[PDB]
């Protein structure tokens, strides 16, 4: 019952994801930082946008209210959280 | 010793001789479907084994001259292999 | 109908279901080497079965639109795809 997709990560990872869900015909969703403007996960995805313009590179990505707005204003109804950033956090999947 | 809550690194090498899918069947979990279902296609209990053997390596760019760690520069030339056994869930190392 | 006395182009299909590289036992089978025996280790007759199953085509510059003629010149742009559970053998494409 899921439309699309955003993965809360970068990288192998991401990648992983993004073929997994386009398997399942689920549309693919990707975020990134100013260091990773140039990741090779950002063009694997059918969408791409930039989280916390102002934040920093490391912490962008664990940034919990800012990758929901992402995921709100993108029509996202499931976000794959990866491994090793969110994905042990509770607050996040709340 | 202690619990890992989700996909780990080294995920790939146990899909490869067991023949199901993680990634894929966690997306199918987050829907609502059942394991051994048509969508899944997981099979029984006694029906999952696994098929001769299988060894991960993961690709850092970390080295005993610096003693494991890591360095900034751009990618000149990225030489990838690939054929039969062989798997490869890339992302980092490219054209430059 | 007909026996094949060699290696096919699909015997990649059957190597992922199996699990036994047919190209290396091959080679194996030339230097006199026992596949019961200590270099090839392929299990006995009733120990191999079929885990899953396999798909294979060839990515061809034969023309679906125009009578499956092959349009040959120069190629600008190549992207492949590795991934979980898919094998690449590259002929002839790649990017020039």
């Amino acid at each position: 019952q899921i439309k699309k997709l955003l993965v809360a990560n970068r990288g192998e990872i991401a990648i992983r994801i993004f073929r997994a869900a386009a398997e399942l015909d689920i549309s693919t969703v990707a975020i990134y930082s100013n260091e990773d403007k140039s990741s090779l996960h950002r063009y694997k995805a059918d969408e791409s946008y930039l989280v916390g313009s102002d934040l920093g590179p490391a912490e962008s990505y664990l940034n919990i209210e800012r990758i929901i707005d992402v995921a709100k204003q993108a029509n996202v109804d499931a976000i794959h959280p990866g491994y090793g950033f969110l994905s042990e956090n509770e607050q996040f999947a709340r | 010793i202690e619990v890992n809550p989700r996909v780990q690194v080294e995920h790939t090498i146990t899909e490869m001789v067991t023949g199901i899918d993680i990634v894929k069947t966690q997306i199918l979990v987050a829907a609502g479907a059942d394991l051994f279902g048509e969508e899944i296609n997981m099979p029984q209990q006694k029906d999952i084994t696994t098929l001769g053997y299988a060894i991960q390596c993961r690709i850092t760019t970390e080295d005993p001259l610096n003693d494991f760690m890591p360095d900034t520069g751009t990618i000149i030339a990225y030489r990838s292999s690939g054929g039969f056994g062989v798997r490869l869930d890339a992302g980092d190392g490219f054209q430059g």
